[PDB]
DNA sequence: AGCACAATTTAACACTTTTGTCAAGCGGCC
DNA sequence: GGCCGCTTGACAAAAGTGTTAAATTGTGCTATACT
């Protein structure tokens, strides 16, 4: 058949001897004096005793087998386990055990009555009274009471942990009481809590069988695995294995009490000698409590037991879910150079002999080459250096088949992509520039795990949609990506920042004049106005829009026109006035696509500079393109991109950053200003703390101003020759980062926290004092060691972004939701009560194709509702909001929909990437992940705010705010500087410390009731007195916040979209016919059962409010949870119960095997798409 | 902190003996078998079956008494007497106990923990003062101190991170061991494993020497440190996928032999299964005799050799 | 300090020495074993 | 630190026999 | 008459049963010292 669902719990000791029949027992001896494998015991082969001469009459046929002595036919020599499962026994009999039970008070305490004590009895260390005789000292009793001596005082009795089992049918037949008798104890406050977690655990036991075996009384461990052999190679030899020593301590323990029972064994000495046998189960379980080291009493190295080993932390279950081991791929250097621009790659030309062998091989069957398959695999091994007619036949199989290049560390969904392998020379794989800005990497040696997928259908599946041609042109976060990086910039700024050299200011009478006198000396080609334009009238070029502008590139050529944009009049389309050097750009856009037409009516000219806005014409060309002549685009500004910048050059000589020669009299008034503050000392006046932020404010200041003199410095005249300023405008440099250098920085703080007195005297052209760079240092040590921090905390965060929203796929087609959101267009600065315009960046992107929640009234035509506004229709919105008709777009988030398990059709307005709505199957569960995909490295850990109110923790301060809205009422007294807040009804007290007691009046809903100036009280008080109203839109207005101080280009409904997964769990009150008064139950599965019993019971809820890693332990299935910091108490509690793990979800079908419900995979793409028209005609009648 | 404590105090809490108390404990025992003889030879339960079934019934801490109680016109002694000295395996055996661990502290080392050397430990009294001759007018004391520890190397011997050490290996191990210490401290250096040959006597060489050494003592390799070794080659699956290559490629390089030929070499070479028959049960079925269904073997090693030298294909052997 | 550590073990096995046997083998270099404060001192510039 | 006795048990190796393979002889066919 | 094929006889090489020699356990038990 095919595989499904999934089913697990636990299983009645009579259900372990199923899988496990028998063959057990005996020592763990893992060898002997002679054959080195056979032990008879531990490890047996099963039926094989040396010559057991049977067991292989079980086999109906396949083969023979019976060979008397050394072996037969079976599995020891071949099949032996075939890395399957195979169970023992263990046997085991004794007293009882215990299956660890966790650490959450698991099969004891919440199924009985007892605490912090429950081990006393479960470990042979006290007595858990359960008879009724009527006792003496005060009346008898149900439970552990008798401590030693007790139980003999009387002298039935259990002092032993075999009692867990015998409380087996004694809490069956009072299970169904459990769970009303139980149930009885209605509200009364307090001991309610436990009246939740009891009927929780007897729930399971409520049904689907599931008895209480917790009671262990017969392990079963693995054999197969373990028993590593002889390992030489390099310097060493020996070697062995676990989980058979650490078992030992189990069975002997079982064969050694049977012994001593079996003779005269007093109760004490079969008292500790039983304890042991339990130890040893948690022992083989998980080391913990204690631990059991190696060579004693020595300590060493703590005993591998699942723990942080198989089933438990990364050992096996976090390098089989994803980090696994690719059996076709391989590693390599970087390099870049001009290639193709996307559609290529590099691949070295030795080992991609190996990578794409096997059809290869086919090939050469049929192409002469080899003879047979078999003897192309002894032609290309001894390194014979072949390099004769086989580089050939790779070419066809190397034509068309794309190859899967991926980056280490992975970030973002711009991690992978995928090219076409052309091999080059040597072994350095190569790839496109534009690429490494989606890995985030400086070529230095760096290398790219570089993965080949094999099956057909996996090729198709990969470079219609992993292309670098496609999935890299508009990324998600909210802008661009495939546009030109760094250099590039700089290949075409280099030719439009004017020539104006400063000439002066002549005249002539229509160029009679001062066109050649002028011509001679002084006033060249800058200023001077004639008529009307000015020195424009010299090299008309005239041509026209048949062949492009013959005058003007020929000039060009020739010692006439110095290019660089030296002002010149062309014909073009219209008399203009631009060079021939910006005509270039826009004749190398135009023959790559196509006319002129478009970049014409696109490509700016009162201000070119072609600064920091590529980004926003090849943005703006996909709504005129469509990949197929947008990748084009990027290709032709690379050619030219980069030839522009070589056959020109421009270095970065240390004269090149020019010294402010009006600089250094800036210092004089600065420091005569030293004095100043220095002799108010001498006279007592301005504390000696006032004098020391009075200072430095002054320094703060005067180094902005002389950034402005250096800036204007290099603005005005040495236009071209400085390069500092090329890249700082808009190519690759920092503002900040000229300040250093011709600057002076030396504001720099101490290592603790106050910054220095005297600054540093960077001026780098002049050696620091030997005690600057010292200084400075100070400051730059946290500018490194909190990006390297970066992978101990924040590193293991993202982790818990990519659980949370997992299951989360556009599927489906129009849901039908009533309410919606309404995005403010306008946000408040807690500075000043005022709105702002929200500086546009953040409408933008929060607004980039939505879908209208209803129709949008603003100025002429309306917005249609559920009409994908486009960047345009953005642009409307923001240039009209200033006209003051619109303060609230209405539009639909992904927060308002009935469907936890599924994310919603179109309203997911776009699919930001190929600048049209969502596609069926695209997983946006995982694509909300590689949005917070990337800030990560670009954070300050060094304090961690977004993660705070994701797991919904209480900020610093608490930050009181008034949980209601009352009034003013404003006391001040001495130290009791508290403010509460009430009306006509009752007066809460709010012990407001001292700090910001702001005045405020009128009541407040929440707000902030003034102390609470930012991180407002933990969102659990909120949605407490409130409900999911601002609980889901306060996160994504403040959590960006700290996106927002950085700039991301992320935004929209990335962060909208995994809100709904913490906010999608409710409560219970009053249920109908559900059990469970407490419960948990999730949003959409709540529904239904409020859906389909409406046609009959009220179910009420309450929308409860979890953190961001609670959402994982407590989930509809179980496969995922665990991981984070807790794979310990999850399998517990999805144990025991039936928790039947669901089927839509991602990891549910990598993990079990299926294929994945996403992707081409979905249940919307599974038809037939094969009819070559006549097998339609033919079936036709077929049929 | 161990759970060895938890014993510690329950092993230490309970006094042990005064000194008289020893021996009158203990002929209770003598004449217990002796009483419970009684009823053995009677009816032929071996004085075995209603001692092991009778102690069980001692301890009702936790059904033969039927025959028990009939007792004829000469008996009804007999029975007060087996039920008093049923007292024998009631208070003795619980003193010992405490005057043991303070010995366990020694084999602190070799092999099992404190709590596991416990078991072996106090289980060797429980055989010891058994076995007590109460005749020698020495008193019960310092004895089961010896039967304890010697439990100990038997165990010690028995039980360790090993496979099969008898008591040949562990008394020469460490035989091995002190000499390789005792040359060592009058030496300065390490002693080869040839130079430790003399310091034993006949049979011990070199080779035997390093055998020893070489099986183990409590190696055996820190089972797995830091999926700790790698390292494998048994299901191999390009060998699985030549595998059946291999065997595709023969099934194709039999297309050009006959079946009075291929046949032959399949049941003569045991291929169509596994049964190696050879050329006399070949014949049998094959009507013809020997020989000439021998002359075909040889006529395949040559006609398919002949269509080897021509055709690559002896890059099979190396799997 | 580590090869302290290691020759805490001596000290100790020393003491076990003293307790057992008497004319047997009990001379200063007998009790005292190049083992413990060897291998112990070894494995500090093998493994630390 | 451990030796023996006994007892008993485990392990392996060698024999005489049998089986398989090769060469020679006889018969049949060309 | 010759050649080829088939069958039988002889020789050589490798197994089932027998035979004996080497190792473990128990127990015995030893044994010695201390209380
Ligand atoms: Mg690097
Ligand atoms: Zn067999
Ligand atoms: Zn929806």
């Amino acid at each position: 058949k095919e595989v499904r669902k999934v089913r697990i719990a636990l299983a009645s000791p009579e259900k372990i001897r199923s899988w496990s029949y028998g063959e057990v027992e005996k020592p763990e001896t893992i060898n002997y004096r002679t054959l080195k494998p056979e032990r008879d015991g531990l490890f047996d082969e099963r039926i094989f005793g040396p010559i057991k001469d049977y067991e292989c009459a079980c086999g109906k046929y396949k083969r023979q087998r019976f060979e008397g002595k050394v072996c037969e036919r079976c599995g020891v020599e071949v099949t032996r386990s075939i890395v399957r499962r195979y169970r023992m026994g263990h046997i085991e009999l004794a007293t009882p055990a215990a299956h660890i039970w966790f650490v959450k008070d698991v099969p004891s305490k919440i199924g009985t009555l007892l605490d912090l004590s429950a081990t006393e009895l479960e470990q042979v260390l006290y007595f858990n009274k359960y008879i009724v005789l009527d006792p003496k000292g005060a009346v008898l009793d149900g439970v552990p009471v008798e401590k030693r001596q007790l139980l003999t005082d009387e002298e039935d009795a259990r002092m032993g942990a075999e009692a867990i089992q015998e409380l087996l049918k004694e809490l069956d037949l009072e299970k169904l009481e459990r769970e009303l008798l139980e149930e009885m104890k209605h509200p009364s406050r307090a001991r309610r809590a436990k009246a939740r977690k009891r009927l929780e655990v007897v729930r399971a036991f409520l049904d689907s069988g599931n008895r209480p075996e917790w009671m262990i009384l017969e392990a079963v461990p693995v054999l197969p695995p373990d028993l590593r052999p002889m390992v030489q190679v390099d310097g060493g030899r020996f070697a062995t294995s676990d989980l058979n020593d650490l078992y030992r301590r189990l069975i002997n323990r079982n064969n050694r009490l049977k012994k001593l029972l079996a003779q005269g064994a007093p109760e004490i000495i079969i008292r500790n000698e039983k304890r042991m046998l339990q130890e040893a189960v948690d022992a083989v379980i998980d080391n913990g409590r204690r631990g059991s080291p190696v060579t004693n009493p020595g300590s060493e190295r703590p005993l591998r037991s699942l723990t942080d080993i198989l089933s438990g932390k990364q050992g096996r279950f976090r390098q089989n879910l994803l980090g696994k081991r690719v059996d076709y791929s391989g590693r390599s250097v970087i390099v870049v150079g001009p290639q193709l621009k996307l559609h290529q790659c590099g691949l070295p030309k030795r080992m991609a002999l190996e990578l794409f062998k096997p059809f290869l091989l086919k090939k050469m069957e049929e192409k002469a080459f080899a003879p047979n398959v078999k003897a192309a695999r002894r032609m290309l091994e001894r390194q014979r250096d072949i390099k004769d007619e086989v580089w050939d036949a790779l070419e066809e199989v190397i034509h068309g088949k794309v190859v899967l290049l991926n980056r280490a560390p992975t970030l973002h969904r711009l991690g992978i992509q995928a090219f076409q392998p052309v091999l080059v020379e040597g072994q350095s794989i190569q790839l496109h520039p534009l690429v490494c800005e989606a890995f985030n990497a400086d070529f230095d040696g760096d290398q790219m795990a570089v993965h080949v997928p094999l099956s057909s259908f996996a090729q198709a599946e990969a470079r219609i949609q992993m292309l670098s041609a496609h999935n890299l042109l508009s990324p998600a976060s909210g802008e661009p990506l495939a546009k030109p990086s760094r250099d590039i910039i700089l290949g075409l700024y280099y030719i439009t920042q004017v020539r104006k050299e400063k000439k002066g200011a002549g005249m002539a009478f229509a160029t009679p004049e001062e066109a050649l006198a002028a011509y001679e000396r002084g006033e060249v080609a800058l200023n001077a106005p004639i008529v009307v334009a000015g020195r424009e009238t010299s090299v008309g070029r005239l041509k026209f829009v048949f062949a492009n502008p013959d005058e003007a590139l020929l000039a060009v050529a020739h010692g006439l026109l110095d290019l660089q944009d030296v002002v010149t009049v062309r014909y073009l389309g219209r008399r203009l006035e631009t060079s021939p050097g910006r005509i270039l750009f826009a004749r190398i856009v135009g023959e790559a696509v196509g006319d002129e037409k478009v970049a014409q009516e696109l490509i700016q000219m009162d201000v070119p500079q072609e600064k920091n806005s590529l980004k926003d014409l090849v943005y703006q060309a996909f709504l005129r393109l469509g990949m197929e002549k947008t990748a084009r685009l990027l290709d032709a500004l690379k050619y030219y991109g980069f030839t522009l910048s070589t056959t020109s050059g421009i270095t970065i000589g240390i004269d090149d950053a020019v010294i402010p020669e009006e600089k250094q009299r800036y210092l004089e008034e600065a420091d005569r200003k030293l004095r100043q503050i220095e002799q108010a000392y001498e006279m007592g006046f301005l504390t000696d703390r006032e004098r020391y932020d009075q200072v430095i404010q002054l320094w703060t200041e005067t180094t902005e101003k002389v950034t402005q003199a250096v800036f204007k410095n290099f603005e005005e005249n040495y236009p071209f020759n400085p390069l500092y300023v090329m890249a700082q405008s808009g190519a690759r440099g920092n503002p900040q980062q000229i300040r250093q250098l011709c600057g002076m920085r030396g504001l720099m703080q101490k290592p603790s926290g106050e910054t220095f007195e005297v600054p540093v005297r960077s001026s780098f052209r002049e050696g620091l004092t030997v005690l600057e760079y010292f200084i400075s240092s100070h400051g730059a040590r946290k500018g490194g060691a909190d990006t390297a921090l970066r992978t101990a905390d924040s590193g293991y965060l993202t982790r818990k972004l990519v659980d949370v929203a997992h299951e989360i796929v556009v599927r489906e087609a129009d849901c039908g939701t009533t309410n919606y959101i309404s995005v403010p267009l306008f946000q408040m600065d807690e500075v000043t009560r005022t709105l702002r315009l929200r500086k546009r960046s953040d409408i933008e992107s929060g607004l980039y194709g939505r879908v209208l929640a209803r129709e949008v009234e603003a100025l002429g035509r309306r917005l249609e509702e559920g009409r994908y506004l486009s960047l345009e229709d953005v642009h409307f919105l923001i240039k009209a909001a200033e006209a003051g008709e619109v303060r609230e777009v209405p539009v639909r988030s992904p927060l308002t929909c009935q469907t936890r398990y599924g994310v919603c059709q179109k309203c997911y307005g776009y699919d930001l990437s190929m600048a049209r709505p969502v596609s069926i199957g695209e997983a946006v569960g995982v694509v909300a992940a590689e949005s917070i995909g990337e800030p990560g490295t670009q954070l300050t850990m060094r304090t961690p705010r977004v993660i705070e109110l994701f797991e919904a923790r209480r900020p610093k301060a608490k930050a009181v705010i008034s949980e209601i809205d009352g009034v003013v009422r404003i006391e001040e007294g001495e130290d009791r500087l508290s403010v509460f807040v009430e009306s006509e009804g009752f007066s809460k007290e709010y012990k407001l410390p001292k700090d910001a007691r702001l005045l405020v009046k009128d009541g407040d809903y929440v707000e902030a009731g003034q102390p609470l100036t930012r991180g407002a009280i933990d969102p659990h008080q909120l949605l407490e007195a409130k409900g999911p109203e601002a609980v889901e839109r306060y996160l994504v207005d403040e959590i960006q916040k700290v996106y927002r101080a950085q700039g991301v280009k992320l935004h929209d409904k990335h962060i909208e979209i995994v809100v709904r997964q913490m906010l999608k769990y409710v409560e219970v009150t009053d249920p109908g016919d559900s059990r469970l008064l407490e419960g948990q139950v999730l949003e959409k599965w709540d529904v239904e059962a409020l859906n389909e019993r409406l046609i009959a019971v009220p179910v009420a809820w309450k929308p409860l409010l979890m953190g961001v890693t609670k959402s994982a332990l407590s989930t509809k299935s179980w496969l995922s949870a665990a991981s984070f910091q807790n794979t310990t108490h999850v399998l517990t509690e999805a144990a025991i119960a039936g928790k039947k793990d669901e089927l839509i979800g991602l990891k549910e079908n990598v993990i079990l095997g299926r294929l994945i419900p996403a992707g081409t995979g979905s249940d919307f793409v599974r038809f037939t798409q094969v009819v070559d028209q006549r097998t339609l005609k033919a079936i036709e009648e077929a049929r | 902190s161990d759970p060895v404590r938890q014993y510690l105090h329950e092993i230490g809490q309970v006094p042990l003996l005064t000194l008289e108390e020893e021996i009158d404990l203990a002929r209770k025992v003598e004449e217990g078998m002796e009483a419970i003889k009684k009823l053995s030879e009677a009816t032929g339960l071996d004085q075995e079956l209603i001692r092991e079934v009778v102690r069980a019934k001692i301890l009702g801490t936790a059904e033969v008494d039927g025959k028990l109680k009939s007792l004829p016109k000469e008996l009804k002694r007999y029975l007060h007497i087996a039920r008093e000295g049923e007292a024998a395996r009631q208070h003795l055996i619980e003193a010992n106990l405490r005057l043991v661990v303070s010995i366990a502290k020694k084999y602190t080392g070799r092999g099992l923990s404190f709590l596991d050397l416990i078991q072996e430990g106090n289980q060797g009294l429980i055989r010891a003062v058994e076995k007590f001759e109460y005749k020698r007018r020495f008193k019960f004391s310092t004895y089961a101190t010896w039967w304890i520890r010697q439990a100990i190397n038997r165990a010690i011997a028995d039980q360790a991170r090993t496979i099969r050490i008898p008591v040949h290996m562990v008394e020469t191990i460490n035989k091995l061991s002190r000499t390789a210490r005792q040359l060592q401290q009058e030496l300065g250096r390490e002693p080869s494993y040839e130079e430790i040959a003399e310091a034993m006597g006949p049979g011990w060489d070199a080779k035997r020497v390093e055998e020893t050494l070489k099986i183990a003592q409590e190696p055996v390799s820190l089972e797995t440190p830091i999926d700790f070794i790698p390292d494998e080659n048994l299901p191999s699956p390009v060998e699985a996928a030549a595998q059946s290559l291999l065997s595709e490629e023969l099934e194709k390089a039999l297309s050009k032999l006959s079946e009075r030929e291929a046949m032959v070499l399949k049941l003569r070479k045991g291929l169509i299964d596994g049964r190696e028959h050879t050329l006399e049960e070949v014949g049998a079925y094959f009507g013809v005799t020997r020989e000439r269904i021998r002359q075909i073997e040889n006529k395949a090693l040559r006609k398919l050799k002949y269509h080897e030298s021509r055709t690559r294909k002896l890059r099979d052997f190396l799997e | 300090d580590q090869f302290r550590v290691g020759l805490a073990r001596l000290a100790r096995g020393v003491r076990e020495r003293m307790v057992m046997g008497s004319p047997d083998t009990l001379t200063p270099a007998k009790l005292v074993n190049s083992r413990p404060l060897e291998a112990a001192l070894r494995e500090f510039f093998s493994r630390s």
